[PDB]
């Protein structure tokens, strides 16, 4: 029923500002006080900030302080963390987190006290432009086929920033799919490659279609992927 | 600052212990399976078991240190735990750094790999990208190494991390970046992948 | 349970 869902996120400019708002659902917010909780890529869980029921009390992690802003509308549903001076160690992602308790008994701080998390939204701290992705086949082929079993895939190449989705046949095909992690590359720009495991029979007969999104570069690819020529 | 362990094992069925200090106040343990993904709640207020969690977690309080407890572990227990609290001396929220449960007992597994050569497409845009996709092996460690013809490739490789997939065992994937006159130039490309001293080489040859 | 922090009664 407790629902905290997470908007905002995405590529921010470094020294520049962000504003993330989390969309309180299935219970009266205004009964509890509320915090902001963020993740850095390959690091732990670290306390951004806090604010009591009716915003009367503020509170924040000693890496925001003097450039972060916790507020909140009860009428709304929300909880809103700005933050400015933007930097590379604000890189991660953000979770809206609701204490078990009411306003009374769990404070803003007591971390102790989380019983519901948001799903997150990914914050990311960079001067560099979006990129579409180059989407090419990875045919499938006689020398690396396994016994009526062969893999075929798409290869999602120099995009930034993450994520990319990968569908086959427009979400027709989901049987035997594997889309790996992306790899960051040297250059600053990600790739990753979706592999499907198909039978060998279907490839005189049956068309196979990557379809990639990548959504902060407004992209879609619908690459045919074909027996090698 | 919270003291939690970075690594507790245990074997499946059996009992796990994991200690958070640091705080005089009132300890959570949020078990994170993969990192980015939301946090769920095993305890909270020292002892609180949320309604959706199994009677399996446990947590005790005594004096100024948590003990988290899981006992009869399943596989699914498999994540990282990290343990919160109130910080009284600078009063904001802290965490442990988190502690890592490894079910013991899981086989070890071959990886299977799949290496395809540049596409058309990409030699057309002046490019080309040797593709090495490993998966299915455990435990979660592999040294990749590519050759050109016989000789090792010194320069171009990107492999990233393994991370577990949803059946429990792990892939990685290798990218080889070469100009299409390099490609063309050699008999083959091999991409070599040793696990528990074991290797898996797939080769590639232009066409 | 008491809370840790709270607007002060004014």
């Amino acid at each position: 029923a407790v629902t905290l869902d997470e908007s905002g996120g995405g590529l921010q400019t470094p020294g520049g500002g962000l504003s993330l708002v989390c969309k309180a659902s299935g219970f009266t917010l205004s009964s509890y006080q509320m915090m902001w909780v963020r993740q850095a890529p390959g690091k732990g869980l670290e306390w951004v900030a806090g604010i009591t029921s009716r915003g009367g009390v503020t509170g924040y992690g000693s890496a925001v302080k003097g450039r972060a802003t916790i507020s909140r509308d009860n009428g709304q549903s929300t909880v809103r963390l700005q933050l400015n001076n933007l930097r590379a160690e604000d890189t991660g992602t953000y979770y809206c987190a609701k204490p078990a308790l009411d306003s009374d008994q769990c404070g803003f701080p007591e971390a102790g006290c989380i019983d519901a998390w948001g799903h997150g939204t990914e914050v990311i701290v960079s001067s560099a432009s979006t990129k579409g992705p180059s989407v090419f086949p990875l045919a499938p082929s006689s020398k690396s086929t396994s016994g009526g079993t062969a893999a075929l895939g798409c290869l999602v190449k120099d995009y930034f920033p993450e994520p990319v989705t990968v569908s086959w046949n427009s979400g027709a095909l989901t049987s035997g799919v594997h889309t790996f992690p992306a790899v960051l590359q040297s250059s600053g720009l990600y790739s990753l490659s979706s592999v499907v495991t198909v039978p060998s029979s279907s490839l005189g007969t049956q068309t196979y279609i990557c379809n990639v999104n990548h959504k902060p570069s407004n992209t879609k690819v619908d690459k045919k992927v074909e027996p090698k020529s | 600052a919270l003291t939690q362990p970075t690594s507790v094992s245990a074997n499946l069925g059996g009992s796990v212990e994991i200690t958070c200090s640091g705080s005089d106040y009132d300890y959570g343990w949020y078990q994170q399976k993969a990192p980015g993904s939301a946090p769920v709640t095993v305890i909270y207020w020292n002892d609180k078991r949320p309604s959706d969690i199994p009677s399996r977690f446990s947590g005790s309080t005594s004096g100024s240190t948590s003990t988290l407890t899981i006992t009869g572990v399943q596989a699914e227990d498999e994540a990282v735990y990290y343990c919160g609290a109130y910080d009284g001396s600078a009063g904001g929220g802290i965490f442990g750094a988190g502690t890592t449960l490894t079910v013991l007992g899981q086989p070890k597994a071959a990886p299977s790999v799949t290496l395809f050569p540049p596409s058309s497409e990409e030699l057309q845009a002046n490019k080309a990208t040797l593709v090495c996709l490993i998966s299915d092996f455990y435990p979660g460690a592999v040294t990749v190494a590519w050759k050109a013809d016989s000789s090792p490739v010194k320069a171009g490789v990107e492999t990233t991390t393994p991370s577990k997939q949803s059946n429990n065992k792990y892939a990685a994937s290798s990218y080889l970046s070469l100009t299409p006159e390099q490609w063309k130039s050699h008999r083959s490309y091999s991409c070599q992948v040793t696990h528990e001293g074991s290797t898996v080489e797939k080769t590639v040859a232009p066409t | 349970k008491v809370a840790v922090v709270r607007t002060p009664p004014k």
